[PDB]
């Protein structure tokens, strides 16, 4: 169940002189990468990055590649224009990033479409939520915005983001249903680490879970301790699942009073754990 | 399929 | 132009068990620009066959990558991740700790 997403993350980086720009596109369905294209392959092509994508035949891969190659060209041109907008010399490397895709509800209604850009690590221009106005981030992007308004391009994007994006997302979820339509609950436990003669650290672990969204919180009898925790960012295990931990320093003698609570799509009921070996 | 951009920047 | 210095986490795929095969991960995130050198170290020594994920980025446009390799941890061996990036005046080394 639940919402899903199809997203591409696209990066072009110039290389001063007579390398053409590196162009890289990666696709994800929810938290699972499924394709890539890299210009630095010696024969570059859209390629599957998940086994279930091998179900697509030669025409899919060819059509995807032609599209990537066309967009590669787009960035070669747009990198040159930006450099002129910002009066940058040819000595320097610069970076365009683009993301686009669709979020859909459980019912398959589009929830949100995206099409946006960053230049040299900051927002450049973004298609708004309405899928027809643009937010520009600086005076250079304003020039782009007026051009894309005159041209009516938002109509084209809107058409893709409604319709096509969603249709292809539905198809991927079907082709990949054994891995994409599956939830893996966190395997959770608490570890005990001596700190001082008065204190110890309790670390609550959440391991092997999918999808990546998760809440880990420590309490003391329904008193939230979230702002007293040490946390790490959710991290990939490398096998398609994720990891997280949250830790608290507690007095010797009182460890059992503290509870770690785990919320996750895979849990109908949140988990409550303690240091109780 | 992959969306090809329209007008350039 | 925005520059962002990488965050680094070094950790194993599964809980470490001395003498049991596993994967050592170095997850590098929140950086810009994308140009970056990462290697995995065993006893200060660079490990030969390390792989990494395809370049991607987060909602704030900062990049992330997972570097990884098969390994078999033992009681005696030390592992680490060494990272170099334009934002770092010298490479940053983060040691693997089994409990983090």
């Amino acid at each position: 169940m639940g919402p899903h997403s199809l997203r591409y993350f696209v990066t072009a980086v110039s290389r001063p002189g007579l390398g053409e720009p590196r162009f890289i596109a990666v696709g994800y369905v929810d938290d699972t990468q499924f394709v890539r294209f890299d210009s630095d392959a010696d024969n570059p092509r859209f390629e599957p990055r998940a086994p279930w994508m091998e179900q697509e035949g030669p025409e899919y891969w060819e059509e995807q590649t032609q599209r990537a190659k066309s967009d590669e060209q787009w960035f070669r041109v747009s990198l040159r224009t930006a450099q002129r907008y910002y009066n940058q010399s040819k000595g320097g490397s610069h970076t365009f990033q683009r993301m686009f895709g669709c979020d859909v509800g459980s019912d398959w209604r589009l929830l949100r479409g995206y099409h946006q850009f960053a230049y040299d690590g900051r927002d450049y221009i973004a298609l708004n939520e309405d899928l027809k106005t643009w937010t520009a981030a600086d005076t250079a992007a304003l020039i782009t915005r007026r051009k894309w308004e005159q041209a009516g391009d938002a109509e084209y994007y809107r058409a893709y983001l409604e319709g096509e994006c969603v249709e292809w997302l539905r198809r991927y979820l079907e082709l990949g249903n054994e891995t994409l339509l599956r939830t893996d609950s966190p395997k959770a436990h608490v570890t005990y680490h001596p700190r001082s003669q008065v204190d110890v650290t309790l670390r609550c672990w959440a391991l092997g879970f999918y999808p990546a969204d998760i809440t880990l919180t420590w309490q003391l009898n329904g008193e939230d301790l979230t702002q007293d925790m040490e946390l790490v960012e959710t991290r990939p295990a490398g096998d398609g699942t994720f990891q997280k931990w949250a830790a608290v320093v507690v007095p010797l003698g009182k460890e059992q009073n503290y509870t770690c609570h785990v919320h996750h799509k895979g849990l109908p009921e949140p988990l409550t754990l303690r240091w109780k070996p | 399929l992959y969306l090809v951009c329209g007008e350039r920047v | 132009m925005i520059q962002r210095t990488p965050k680094i986490q070094v950790y194993s795929r599964h809980p470490a068990e001395n003498g049991k095969s596993n994967f050592l991960n170095c997850y590098v995130s929140g950086f810009h620009p994308s140009d970056i050198e990462v290697d995995l170290l065993k006893n200060g020594e660079r490990i030969e066959k390390v792989e990494h994920s395809d370049l991607s980025f987060s909602k704030d446009w900062s990049f992330y990558l997972l570097y990884y390799t098969e390994f078999t941890p033992t009681e005696k061996d030390e592992y680490a991740c060494r990272v170099n990036h334009v934002t770092l005046s010298q490479p940053k080394i983060v040691k693997w700790d089994r409990d983090m």
